[PDB]
């Protein structure tokens, strides 16, 4: 057919306005094309302005854009390669292989923008995924067909938690996995790429079990807002066409809403609360509803969210709370207390923590742990000013047990051993529940509280106490 | 299946018949389409809030009727719409089908069967914006709604036509109380007396489709779906659909209310209703109000909630009980929408995470949780016949009022301390386990004559269960007599006291 | 044996969906597009003549 | 009472001109003179509409509008007043000309290019829009066939979609 | 033929009407348009220009098209006024709510009038005996004055209004009018049937209360004018009949809220924390239309809802300047169990002075107020540190103040559904003498619980003796 051609009228930051000709108006969310000297600049259409003019979003920098330049319509939404060949190939927001390992030989190409899979939804909320981390297994078990929280501020260790999960889950699992990586440091992406190379998950001349998508903060807002959907498209192709259990990973979903707010101001909409886009909940729901268990197949998605200025009431984190079953807040106060992981046990929370699913004994153990830890927070104000000697004997017993517990929730990681000096360790669910119930019963109260720090099972606490009483004391 | 083939054939023939009978000329032309918004030149005689069809097949509602071009919101995506598209006019204001065939089905905001169980048998078609009943065509609330939650029954009564708010924080148990009430209504929903039937209608605005799938699986497991209707507006749907869904469900319940029956509406997470309305108003270039919300969100909530009422005998003595849910950020009830909704409802049920982590599973803050109706809309057995069930509110206020600041002075203070802590451990209940009034009465009655002699705190739960067993066995006469007559007579008080003390000695 | 029948109902409609693809591909390769304009002409006459 | 609403937005100038003509006379002479003026301004586009730029001072605007009225003072009636008011107000003079033409044609022509399911171009020179559309459509289908291209007509595709949706 | 206009724009409650005829209806004129059910009425507020006026609708704008015929009534909203309006339920535009036929009357007054002049300003010093201990001891009420019930949501404003109705409105007062402004319709029905059963309104007889209702279900326009209709009827009773009326407004904050509700769509820049820029002037007009003149007396008791129990919100704060005897209700003492919930300190009245209530009453009030002041000043010491590290005088003051603060609680006749205890009405000198005796220390041996939920000090003695009785 004839190539749909038009003229660029306005270039406003990352927003480009294109005037077209008689009945040549393209579609919303449809890729356009600008022949830039560097390469190809696509103009995803956002809104229609009338008079044969459309408002578009640029997926690359708009440097050197002269008004009246020739534009070309692709004819559809952004198309990306999909298939097993993508495994081991690092792609971008548009789909070009940025791993310089040759052209991608994909057999199918699918549109980026899809629709939620209606009511073809199963609900198998009974698969407790064994993570290995003591704190998460007890108070907020991760479902094999759910969406995982990972909240927290700057430098709280959310990426380290993601690396621990990719170390403990991806290796021992049958099913493809996808890492999208929205708006993180290229250094982190490079380390993650290398580590999967040495581990063997991706072999340059082998099988490879991960499809690597990457959009960092070097991309303009449009690419940072579209790369998540691009990775989600790969996940959807692997769940449907291949019928495998996919393991979608991102690095930060807050960057998507941040880029949406970036483009909203110049798009011409009235600002929402604290300067966010009006279409926050709608767009975020569109993004996070396509990711679902999907009767023909199943998905686990370990989400990751950045809280602005450590504000849990910020509109984007507050809205994304509702679309997650297993959550992890990673409070900073726990981080300056030195307990790593810095997850707050009083706000972790998950649906799977019910006696029918996890077991009556586990439910009671978790409940009693919650009580012991919450008494400490309740009495903090009295302890902080007056002191523990002004408390009752039962209050003293509860507060010291709470201190022992909250110190025992810490666990070394096999990824952050350089920051600890202790080799990483893994604890099974049956071991940690038994250890916590043993500590709750009072079997270990003569043990010094310091013996619970950077340990695994209760036997490790006993050994550490033995050493502490041996040479330290 | 050849039958659907000829069904579709006759569908297509009436499709042609309907399509080629319009000869419209005021059919407007789309000027520009925004993020789910489309200004259109045309429709000179369009009514306000009126539904439209686009040539592509997407519906639209006429919000803004400024001269020249018209503001149309989109029930769905702006995916298929372009400029210069002919926009068909329905000729009627946005409407939702109503009827008794809705029971056991799941539909969307408009009312289309979305569960995939075939079409819907609708006895009528009512407006989404209907006027609330006047001052006279109504009657005060007297019949009590049995929640099955002892803390929600004996302490904060609710009845036919009231508006009780489940105010609280995230994942505190807000949906739990509603689903527990829905399950509890099964006791009388299986009978024949229609004056005691409570059909349940539930809204899901913003909740993900997986959550509503688990929920509907829940109601069908406990066999409650047969008298329940689920309307769903997931976050994936467009903002207009979410904004419209609660009104449609209100009309659905008003069908039963005006037909003399009794129904219960759960306005689950009415806050995302407000944020969808925010998106609507902002995308329409309507001047915003406080903190970017549209000004008329108070009117939005008032018009929606006040439709629930208890009708008088003249029109049929129907009822409609509103059960809205509002989530607050960090317990901030001073927030705008929380203040509006606390000022709009007929009481509230406060839930906070702190009591939830203290062990109290209902997490009912009896200090703030209050009902504007007390003796009215309460079973008499849980009332003056029990005596203290008129004044446990004062007792639970004072027991909290002497925890450490009101330190124990004499034996009276120690007795009140033990009584209060035993009771607070007694009010605990588990989800998915609704209870009945006839066994509420014995447990709390034991809370006045022998509760401090309970067999230590960690074992008062099986104490209440064994008390229930000792009253259902060998004492069924008491449970019956208090369950049909609904109150405790003098000889009945004597028998109940005798049984309580007999098991106390046990 | 019931939801298998129900799944039999759902799957049957699904191949009917791709059947329409076979149907619609048959719709685009005909001279009826020339003949179809006469259908509007007679239809639009019947439309306004009613008024 | 002008027949049509232009809803302002630079279009109120055309309505004001039409009302000024209607109050006394000369519905046609002013309009034909304005048509000649637009023909003149499009005759030399590089000097015609580039001169309607906003980077052009007020007395520059007076000079250009004085330059417009030549060739036996074709600007007749209140159109000179329109040029004056456009000198001290918004400059470019093309859109309101089209709006005024639209208004005067509604006053005299009443032609709309309908066809509903048919993408015809049947202009109708009659104020009575009752049955003349039948003759217009018959003439435009018997001969010409300008576009008449629905590509695909809506009812069958939308019906198939809704049927396969259940 | 009246002035005829066409509908041009319908945005929410804002309706824009263009009048092709040069003649234009002025602002505050009522407009009439034909709606299928009744007759939707409009209200000109701005003259936009080009013979176009901006209007607000008293009822919903559902079903309107651009081009509807608009009729100019030629005047403001006329509400029927007269003795025949007693015992009837009236909407915002005059028509009755109760299905009892048309309101036959011979006077129709506009709802937009001017406040009485300064030369017409009267004065008063009489004390309204209410029977409630707190508002008769700390904030006495003045006959022909302004009473303000400040409080949040769930504090007990409506209960206090109902109690004041039951006590004062019966017998004491020539007439009374109750205006429901943006309030629960269930409570409106509660008022209505209590009125009918008490006999203050007789359907086959003479009535004493006129009822006009604008509730939350009505759109903002009706909520912004029902109070003015009540003002019109009350002023008509006060002036023409020369009668002392009792204007009982509820939730006057709803009027300003409705004003801010349509302020944004009218095209006005919002004011601080999202209110209309003109709230002060309009609300001042409304309040100064409520005053005791030399022709008659009006006794106004209106409850003010404070948003999020904040007393610094612009609306309640600006209302404070219009109210003589402010009676603010506090949440804290409400969850402390004192359901009368009148704050002993913040609630202040102008009538409290030795020249009116007597020297002894003023002394007792001052002493009890300063004792409560001292008690609340020491709350930190008692709570976080402890009560045992106080001086003997500090302790004695603490127990005395606690006894007094739980002695301020009184039974309410309309609170049997909640309290279950019969209501008590304690006369002025009874309260003064009882609190003087408690102040001096004659009754220090009685435990604090005997002061809770009681009437006079004789009831306290009876309660103490009976507590000793079942205590054995
Ligand atoms: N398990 C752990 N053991 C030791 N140190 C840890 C652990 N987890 C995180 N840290 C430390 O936390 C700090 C931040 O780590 P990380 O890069 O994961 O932060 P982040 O929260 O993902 O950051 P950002 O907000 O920039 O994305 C580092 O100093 C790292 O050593
Ligand atoms: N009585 C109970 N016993 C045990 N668990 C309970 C009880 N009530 C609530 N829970 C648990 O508390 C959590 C939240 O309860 P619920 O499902 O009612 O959510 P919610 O408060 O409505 O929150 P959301 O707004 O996130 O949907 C769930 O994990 C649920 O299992
Ligand atoms: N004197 C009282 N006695 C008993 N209960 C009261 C009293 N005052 C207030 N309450 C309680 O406070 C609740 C709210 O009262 P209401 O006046 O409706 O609130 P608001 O003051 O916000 O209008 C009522 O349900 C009632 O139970
Ligand atoms: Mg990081
Ligand atoms: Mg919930
Ligand atoms: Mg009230």
């Amino acid at each position: 057919s004839t190539p749909i051609t038009g003229k660029v009228t306005a270039v406003i930051g990352a927003i480009v306005d294109v005037h077209f000709e008689q009945s040549e108006l393209p579609a919303i969310l449809n890729a356009l094309e600008i022949k830039t000297p560097q390469g190809k600049l696509v103009l995803e259409v956002a809104q229609h302005l009338g008079e044969n003019t459309v408002r578009t979003i640029a997926m690359d920098g708009t440097e050197g854009l002269v008004r009246g330049e020739k534009v070309l319509d692709t004819g559809g939404p952004i198309s990306v390669p999909v298939g097993r060949e993508t495994l081991g190939r690092i792609i971008n927001v548009i789909g070009e292989p940025i791993d310089e390992r040759g052209p991608i030989k994909s057999k199918l190409r699918k549109p980026i923008h899809a629709d939620p899979p209606s009511f073809a939804e199963q609900s198998t909320s009974a698969e407790i995924l064994e993570t290995g981390i003591k704190v998460v297994d007890l108070l907020a078990p991760y479902a094999r067909g759910g969406k995982i929280g990972l909240f927290g501020g700057a430098g709280v260790g959310k990426t380290v938690f993601i690396q621990e999960l990719i170390n403990n889950i991806a290796k021992a699992h049958g099913g493809f996995s996808v890492f999208t990586g929205v708006g993180e440091r290229t250094r982190e992406g490079n380390d993650l790429y290398r580590e999967m190379k040495e581990t063997g998950v991706i072999n340059l001349e082998g099988e490879s079990k991960v499809a690597l998508v990457f959009g960092q903060m070097n991309e303009p807002p449009g690419a940072r807002a579209r790369v998540a959907l691009t990775g989600l498209t790969i996940a959807e192709y692997f769940r449907d066409e291949e019928g495998q259990d996919v393991l979608l990973f991102i690095d930060n979903i807050f960057r998507f809403t941040q880029a949406g707010s970036e483009v909203s101001a110049l798009l011409g909409r009235i600002p929402s609360a604290v300067g966010y886009q009006p279409t926050l909940a709608t767009d975020m729901g569109l993004l996070q509803e396509r990711i679902t268990t999907t009767k023909k197949g199943s998905v686990t998605s370990v989400q990751a969210v950045y809280v602005p200025a450590d504000d849990l009431t910020d509109p984007a984190p507050a809205t994304t709370f509702a679309h997650l079953d297993a959550t992890t807040v990673l409070s900073r106060g726990i981080s300056e207390l030195g307990i790593y992981p810095a997850v707050d046990p009083l706000d972790s929370k998950s649906r799977l923590l019910d006696a029918a699913v996890v077991g009556q004994e586990h439910y009671d153990v978790a409940s009693k742990v919650q009580e012991t830890l919450q008494t400490y927070k309740s009495l903090q104000d009295i302890i902080a000013i007056l002191g523990m000697d002004e408390l009752s004997e039962q209050d003293k017993l509860t507060v010291e047990r709470a201190r022992k517990i909250q110190r025992f929730l810490s666990q070394p990681f096999a990824v952050a051993e350089v920051f600890t000096g202790i080799p990483g360790k893994l604890v099974r669910l049956k071991d940690t529940v038994a250890s916590f119930k043993a500590v709750l019963e009072g079997k270990y109260d003569n043990i010094p509280e310091h013996a619970f720090y950077m340990v695994g099972g209760i036997e490790d606490v006993v050994a550490k106490a033995e050493k502490l009483a041996a040479e330290a004391n | 299946k050849a039958q659907p083939t000829e069904v579709s054939s006759i569908l297509e023939e009436r499709i042609k018949g309907v399509s080629d009978e319009a000869n419209l000329n005021e059919t407007g032309r789309v000027l520009a389409v925004g993020d789910g918004i489309a200004r259109v030149f045309g429709l000179n005689n369009i009514q306000a809030e009126e539904l439209v069809e686009f040539s592509s097949g997407v519906k639209g509602m006429a919000l803004n009727l400024e001269p020249g071009q018209v503001g149309i919101v989109l029930f769905g995506s702006d995916r298929l719409v372009k400029e210069g598209e002919l926009v068909k006019r329905t000729g009627n204001i946005v409407d939702v089908p109503v009827g008794p065939g809705l029971l056991g089905r799941v539909v969307d905001a408009l009312g289309n069967p979305i569960d995939g169980k075939g079409p819907i048998d609708a006895a009528g078609r009512s407006r989404a914006q209907v006027k609330a009943p006047g001052i006279l065509p109504r009657r005060s609330v007297h019949e009590p709604v049995q929640t099955g939650l002892k803390a929600v029954d004996a302490l904060v009564p609710i009845g036919r036509g009231q508006r009780e708010l489940i105010i609280g924080d995230r994942q505190t148990g807000k949906t739990a109380v509603a689903l527990d009430t829905i399950l509890n209504q099964k006791r009388w929903n299986n009978g024949s007396d229609e004056s005691k039937k409570l059909y349940c209608v539930y809204v899901a605005v913003g909740q993900k489709r997986s959550t509503v799938a688990q929920l509907v699986q829940t109601l069908e497991q406990h066999d409650a779906m047969k008298y329940s209707i689920i309307v769903a507006a997931t976050a994936s749907e467009a903002a207009p659909l979410q904004y419209l869904a609660p009104f449609t469900a209100a009309s659905i319940g008003e069908w039963f209310r005006d037909n003399g029956k009794h129904a219960l509406i759960v306005y689950d997470d009415l806050s995302k209703q407000a944020v969808a309305y925010r998106q609507l108003s902002l995308l329409l270039r309507r001047p915003p109000g406080r903190e970017a919300y549209p000004g008329d969100v108070f009117y939005l909530h008032s018009r929606l909630l006040e439709r629930a009422a208890k009708l008088s005998e003249k029109e049929g003595s129907g009822s409609l009980t509103a059960l809205p849910v509002i989530e607050t950020q960090g317990g901030d009830v001073s927030a705008y929408i929380p203040t509006n909704v606390i000022s709009i409802t007929d009481g509230q049920i406060f839930l906070e995470a702190e009591l939830f982590y203290k062990g109290i599973r209902p997490a009912i803050n009896v200090g703030l949780s209050v009902s504007r109706v007390g003796s009215a809309a309460q079973v008499k057995a849980l009332k003056q016949v029990a005596g203290s069930l008129k004044l446990f509110l004062a007792q639970y206020r004072e027991v909290a009022a002497f925890a450490q600041f009101g330190s124990d002075l004499d034996a009276s203070t120690k007795q009140t301390l033990v009584r209060g802590e035993r009771l607070t451990q007694l009010l605990k209940q588990n989800q998915y386990s609704p209870l009945a009034t006839e066994e509420q009465v014995p447990l709390i009655y034991a809370g006045v004559n022998g509760h401090l002699d309970g067999i230590e705190l960690s074992r008062i739960g099986e104490f209440e269960s064994s008390f229930l067993s000792y009253l259902k066995s060998n004492h069924n006469e008491l449970l019956t007599e208090i369950r049909e007559k609904g109150e405790l007579s003098k000889e009945l008080l004597a028998s109940l006291k005798s049984a309580t003390e007999s098991f106390v000695a046990t | 044996w019931v939801r298998y029948e129900a799944s039999l109902r759902q799957l049957e409609q699904r191949q009917l969906a791709k059947s329409v693809i076979s149907r619609v591909q048959s719709e685009l390769g005909n001279p009826k597009f020339q003949e179809k304009v006469l259908q509007q002409s007679i239809s639009e006459i019947e439309q306004l003549l009613s008024k | 009472p002008p027949p049509v609403r232009l809803f302002g937005v630079e279009g109120t100038y055309a309505t004001a001109l039409y009302q000024a003509a209607a109050k006394n006379s000369s519905i046609d002479a002013a309009f034909q003179s304005l048509q000649k003026v637009e023909s003149t301004v499009k005759k030399n586009p590089k000097l015609g509409h580039l001169l309607l730029n906003p980077a052009l001072s007020l007395k520059d605007r007076n000079s250009v509008i004085d330059a417009i009225v030549e060739t036996h003072k074709n600007l007749d009636g209140y159109v000179v007043n329109l040029l004056k008011v456009l000198s001290e107000n918004n400059r470019l003079g093309c859109f309101e000309k089209i709006a005024s033409d639209f208004g005067v044609l509604n006053d005299a022509h009443n032609g709309l290019l309908k066809g509903t399911v048919t993408s015809a171009e049947p202009l109708d020179p009659k104020s009575f829009k009752r049955i003349e559309k039948a003759l217009s459509a018959s003439k435009l289908v018997g001969q010409g066939k300008s576009l008449k291209l629905e590509n695909v007509v809506k009812p069958e595709i939308k019906g198939g979609l809704i049927v396969e949706l259940g």
